[PDB]
């Protein structure tokens, strides 16, 4: 007692750490698994791609709403989305399915969220930085985009749209 | 006296709550993939 | 009073607490209305009639975030993690420097509060650039956080000096904690320090006109994540070394609690990238690295679960504890000092798995910035931590003042304490649910009613909870103010020792504890892992600065 419980407490603590470690390694094994697959496309490009936010929507690919999308591969499309104070250009963004869409998102003002409802597309958009992500919706219909980073008084109202074609 | 019975019961409940939650959202991750 | 002249450390400990609770109270007022906002109920026009100076939902959230999460918590850390070492060692802290850090704290709170209450810094508690507040907010932040740097020095002083009188003896438990705690806090502080000295301060003053968002929210997260542990460990200390007593037993292991506190000192700092999973400009590998390290930093808490659980089983068996669930019933369920923190540990449970999920690199994308995240931490800080704070007044409040606690306020506390856990559980159900359903956080969703129809049922709970937690709060204001404004004073229990718990110790202990007591060495290790974790990225970022201009969107 007191000191017959101490050794047993120290003993079953030892197996817990052994077991809990393993289960984390199980977890590191399934996260790495997902990193090797396609769904790994959603991880924002690692390389820095600086922009001037004071000159983004006047010059370069973002300047023009009709220029938003561009075919860059055989079945690869690059969309130039611009997230700003309480909205997104283009609205709605129109994209085909079975097709890989390389979003290239930046902001001219402040930090905004880009959360495409029904997908894993969830990325912070930083002014003077372009967020580069890779996704393919096997699902056709109505994709809506949400701002999930506080970006001003109208933040709760800042919505957008990916028009994906069947 | 002996075994951490109620203590191992607690870290069991925790272990089931981590799996329910973690595996349950590991599903949700692929279903929006 | 004779108390504050032989233990004036009891006077400076008292002020630190009240100041923080006044803030806690103020900031908590916006809680219910936000619980309503997330039940599709818009109660703010009502709030705007109540408090005329309040301009927007986001000003109310900023005040809610800052006052509860920054001021209240820091002041509480500074209290628990200076007074408890001082009393373990029976050494008076450097009273000169002790008061300085408080005046810094009060004046830093006053300076910062002015533009928040006048709506010239509605930028939330994360003050993400380019969102440009008033200089006087940023300046206010730095003075307040610098208060802890004096604190660090104070506890170190008490730890060097105790090492002197007992050369070669092992650092006593609590000191050891507070020490690794305070060191760990210093290492982390640097991320916010640099963000402040290099960007936010010269920027809000006018010296520069650009601030890079990406590096700004990185340095931030360098301090960012560990700060949560800086809130928490003050409870862990109390949970480890005071609770087993309050339960009627003994802390079943010394070397474990040290080991717990040792690891946090190691891994609390090099993990902040588990916040910037959805950020661009950061290498994917580095993210996985930090995610693995974040998985590892879950361990100390895991140990704590086992070590404390046992400490309340053993404490329960002593009370005449039965089989598998008998000892649970055997604990002192009439005790606000005991009940409060246990509850928070129960809520900490769904809290932890929530943290672990968020930690799994990719899995973040399911939940990042959803209502689920507020779900996560409301179970951690607002549940565990704040509860541990409240019920603790029931032994800490008499001890510093001599004011006795009636059986009325004692049960009043149980009322407040029970509601608060329940409400948080309701809310936890609500927020996570909404989080799984894409509901964003930091959102005034009641002004766009039809925007989120598919959230019918969890919206009930957040309304339900909102009522629940409105009631507990008032009771808390009343129940506390009853305790502070009664002239009932007993001089004897104001010199009574703090209810520290007995330390079950064995043969193996010494050898392991000693290695851990190599604090001068251990501090270098955690410092190195930080340069390994951040250094590569940081330097890659610092050579490619793109400063964007300031913005005001409130
Ligand atoms: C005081 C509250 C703080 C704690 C504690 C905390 C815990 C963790 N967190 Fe966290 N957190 C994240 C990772 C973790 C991990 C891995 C843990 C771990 O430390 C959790 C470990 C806990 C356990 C492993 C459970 C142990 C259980 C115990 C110890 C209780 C047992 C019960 C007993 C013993 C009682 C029995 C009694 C009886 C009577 C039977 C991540 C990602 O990796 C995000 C990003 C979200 C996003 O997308 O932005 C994040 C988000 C936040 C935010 C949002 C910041 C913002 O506003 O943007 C805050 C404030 C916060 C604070 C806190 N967080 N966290
Ligand atoms: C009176 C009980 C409380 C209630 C009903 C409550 C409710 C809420 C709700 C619904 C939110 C989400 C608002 C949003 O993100 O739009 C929130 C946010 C938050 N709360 Fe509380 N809370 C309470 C107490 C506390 C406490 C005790 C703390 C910490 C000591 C705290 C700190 C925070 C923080 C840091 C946020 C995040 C704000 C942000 O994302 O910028 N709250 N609270
Ligand atoms: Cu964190
Ligand atoms: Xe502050
Ligand atoms: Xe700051
Ligand atoms: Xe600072
Ligand atoms: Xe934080």
């Amino acid at each position: 007692d007191e000191h017959k419980a101490h050794k047993a407490i120290l003993a079953y603590e030892k197996g817990w750490l052994a077991f809990s470690l393993a289960m984390l390694f199980v977890f590191i094994a399934l996260i790495a698994y997902t990193l090797a697959t396609h769904t790994a496309g959603v991880i924002p490009a690692g390389k820095l791609e600086r922009v001037d936010p004071t000159t983004v929507r006047q010059e370069g690919p973002w300047a023009d709403p009709a220029q938003a999308v561009v075919q860059t591969g055989p079945n690869q499309y690059t969309v130039y989305v611009l997230a700003f104070a309480f909205g997104y250009q283009p609205n709605p963004i129109e994209v085909p399915q079975g097709a890989e869409i390389v979003f290239k998102i930046t902001s001219p003002d402040v930090i905004h969220g880009f959360h495409v409802e029904g997908t894993n597309i969830n990325v912070e958009v930083l002014p003077g930085e372009v967020s580069t992500v890779r996704y393919t919706f096997k699902r056709p219909g109505e994709y809506r985009i949400i701002c999930n980073q506080y970006c001003g008084l109208g933040h709760q109202n800042m919505f957008g749209t990916i028009v994906v074609k069947e | 006296e002996e075994k951490p019975k109620g203590a191992l019961a607690v870290i069991l409940v925790l272990t089931l709550t981590i799996l329910v939650f973690w595996l349950g959202v590991y599903a949700v991750f692929f279903a929006r993939g | 009073s004779r108390v504050y002249e032989a233990y004036p450390e009891k006077k400076a400990t008292l002020y630190f607490l009240v100041l923080g609770f006044l803030a806690l109270i103020v900031g908590s007022l916006f809680g219910p209305f936000q619980a309503l906002n997330y039940g599709n109920v818009d109660a703010y026009p009502l709030l705007k009639r109540l408090l005329p100076f309040v301009q927007s939902y986001y000003q109310g959230l900023t005040l809610h975030g800052v006052l509860n999460a920054i001021v209240f918590t820091q002041l509480f850390a500074q209290a628990i993690m200076v007074y408890l070492p001082a009393r373990e060692l029976n050494m008076r802290p450097n009273m000169g420097l002790m008061w300085l850090s408080w005046w810094m704290a009060f004046i830093g709170l006053v300076v910062a509060a002015l533009p928040l209450l006048a709506n010239e810094a509605t930028v939330l508690y994360t003050f993400y650039p380019p969102l440009k507040g008033h200089w006087a907010f940023y300046l206010g932040a730095s003075v307040f956080v610098l208060s802890t740097w004096v604190s660090i020095y104070i506890v170190l002083d008490l730890w060097r000096r105790w090492k002197a009188a007992n050369p070669g003896k092992v650092t006593p438990l609590v000191t050891y904690m507070a020490v690794v705690f305070w060191l760990m806090w210093f290492l982390a502080s640097l991320g916010l320090v640099l963000e402040a000295v290099l960007f936010l301060l010269p920027w809000s003053f006018g010296l520069v006109e650009g601030v890079d968002p990406l590096v700004a929210r990185t340095l931030f997260w360098w301090t960012g994540h560990p700060i949560v542990y800086f809130w928490l460990l003050p409870a862990y200390a109390i949970i480890y070394t005071i609770l087993p007593k309050q339960a009627g037993g003994k802390l079943v292991s010394d070397p474990m609690a040290r080991l717990a506190f040792l690891l946090f000192l190691l891994l609390s700092t090099p993990v902040g990238f588990h916040h910037q999973f959805a950020d661009p400009g950061i290498d994917p590998t580095w993210k996985m690295i930090h995610s693995v390290l974040t998985l590892f930093v879950a361990v100390p808490s895991l140990m704590t679960a086992f070590t404390v659980a046992a400490s309340l089983e053993f404490a329960g068996r002593l009370r005449g504890g039965r089989g598998l669930f008998g000892w649970i019933r055997a604990l002192p369920w009439d005790n606000p000092a005991f009940v409060a923190p246990v509850l928070g540990l129960l809520g900490f449970i769904p809290g932890g798995a929530g943290g672990i999920v968020n930690a799994s690199f990719t899995l973040d994308y399911v939940v990042h910035n959803t209502a689920w995240v507020p779900g996560h931490f409301h179970l951690q800080v607002a549940s565990l931590v704040t509860l541990t704070a409240m019920g603790s007044l029931y032994w800490l409040l008499p001890n510093l003042t001599g004011k006795p606690i009636s059986d009325a306020q004692r049960r009043l506390g149980l009322a407040v304490v029970w509601l608060w856990f329940l409400g948080m559980m309701i809310m936890a159900v609500g927020l996570h649910w909404a989080g799984l359903l894409n509901v964003p956080r930091r959102a005034y969703i009641a002004q766009v009613p039809d925007a989120y129809p598919h959230a019918a049922v969890p919206m009930v709970f957040n309304v339900l909870a909102g009522i629940v937690l409105l009631v507990a709060l008032l009771l808390f204001i009343y129940g506390l103010f009853s305790v502070l404004l009664s002239r009932e004073r007993k001089p004897e229990l104001a010199e009574a020792p703090l209810p520290f718990a007995e330390v079950i110790s064995g043969p193996e202990d010494r050898r392991l504890v000693l290695a851990m007591d190599r604090i001068g060495f251990w501090f270098a290790v955690a410092a190195i892992l930080v340069v390994l974790a951040y250094g590569p990225t940081l330097v890659q970022l610092f050579g490619h600065l793109n400063p964007v201009p300031g913005w005001r969107l409130w």
